[PDB]
């Protein structure tokens, strides 16, 4: 199962 | 900077004439990921070739397996033709059953 | 033995040819089990191994949601990195990411990974402490700062020590007949004269899983590293892998050469010679 990113995740 | 593809052409199982098998072209070590690959039979592009999903190695270079069902014979010639941004011209690698 | 799970993300810009493509694939060891491709007619997470098919609708929906959201943020991230490197809008660029967990032979966490690259070069990586980052350059330092500000590392650590291991263990059990089966190489040595005075010995390994293998030639018991031609391990297309190693030897000296094979699937290692 992949990791869930937090909202507005960006480099 | 860019990395040119390594290319191997080979069969899924040991080749025996008249027995159905799979012809593989494995391209690896390349970057960026766009690449064109065709399998050839006596110089002509084979139509319904499948391939694996795009993935990459620990060094970030991409690899793909192209394959199709085929029945080896004594006289039919098989090869893999590859183009990539790093190549001025398509590279042709012939199938050699001892490789 | 030891096992790992990895997800591989590739986000590729393509100016003039639509919005950047996002692809994600998931692996346990050398076995892919899921894919998602934003270019698909109907983008959704799809199964690529039989043992994953038993997961319920909520699993697939949740995966697809994650990858759909990532499709959008990775497009913004590509924009961001273009700017960090003062690049024009004309070029195609790629962000790659690979992350996941390694288990030891007892099933406990060995270590976690979360590494990213830009145009094929190291960009930023989570350190083995799962607490700090290594940035490749001043552009990546900008990402580091944002990630430090948003407590990303802490979140990665929680996933890597928790859900990552838990799911990996579940997949290993569900797919135990394959994922926990090592298939040993089938081996043989071939002989081809290259002249009157020299011949090629090729040592073959076929039908093995997983891909990890060691194939070496020795002459008089001495490793022939520099003189051995060694092809990259290659997929057969049926889950198994293939490899060979070749050496050119003086005619008449063939019996001085031995091929040695190490593979997880081997009760004991092999020593092979050409059998005329």
């Amino acid at each position: 199962h992949p990791v869930a990113e937090a909202d507005y995740f960006e480099y | 900077i860019q990395r040119t593809p390594k290319i191997q052409v080979y069969s899924r199982h040991p080749a025996e004439n008249g027995k159905s098998n799979f012809l593989n072209c494995y391209v690896s070590g390349f970057h960026p990921s766009d690449i064109e690959v065709d399998l050839l039979k006596n110089g002509e592009r084979i139509e319904k070739v499948e391939h694996s999903d795009l993935s990459f190695s620990k060094d970030w270079s991409f690899y793909l397996l192209y394959y199709t069902e085929f029945t080896p014979t004594e006289k039919d010639e098989y090869a893999c033709r590859v183009n990539h941004v790093t190549l001025s011209q398509p590279k042709i690698v012939k199938w050699d059953r001892d490789m | 033995g030891s096992h790992s799970m990895r997800y591989f993300y590739t986000a590729m810009s393509r100016p003039g040819r639509g919005e950047p493509r996002f692809i994600a694939v998931g692996y346990v060891d050398d076995t892919q089990f899921v894919r998602f491709d934003s270019d698909a007619a109907s983008p959704r997470t799809e199964p690529r191994a039989p043992w994953i098919e038993q997961e319920g609708p909520e699993y697939w929906d949740r995966n697809t949601q994650i990858f759909k959201t990532n499709t959008q943020t990775y497009r913004e991230s590509l924009r961001n990195l273009r700017g960090y490197y003062n690049q024009s809008e004309a070029g195609s660029h790629i962000i790659q990411r690979m992350y996941g967990c390694d288990l030891g032979p007892d099933g406990r966490l060995l270590r976690g990974h979360d590494q990213s690259a830009y145009d094929g070069k190291d960009y930023i990586a989570l350190n083995e402490d799962l607490s700090s980052w290594t940035a490749a350059d001043t552009a990546a330092q900008i990402t580091q700062r944002k990630w430090e500000a948003a407590r990303v590392a802490e979140q990665r650590r929680a996933y890597l020590e928790g859900l990552c291991v838990e799911w990996l263990r579940r997949y290993l059990e569900n797919g135990k007949e394959t994922l926990q089966r090592a298939d040993p190489p089938k081996t043989h040595v071939t002989h081809h004269p290259v002249s009157d005075h020299e011949a090629t010995l090729r040592c073959w390994a076929l039908g093995f899983y997983p891909a990890e293998i060691t194939l070496t030639w020795q002459r008089d018991g001495e490793d022939q590293t520099q003189d051995t031609e060694l092809v990259e391990t290659r997929p057969a297309g049926d889950r198994t892998f293939q490899k060979w190693a070749a050496v050119v030897v003086p005619s008449g000296e063939e019996q001085r050469y031995t091929c040695h094979v190490q593979h997880e699937g081997l009760p004991k290692p092999l020593t092979l010679r050409w059998e005329p």
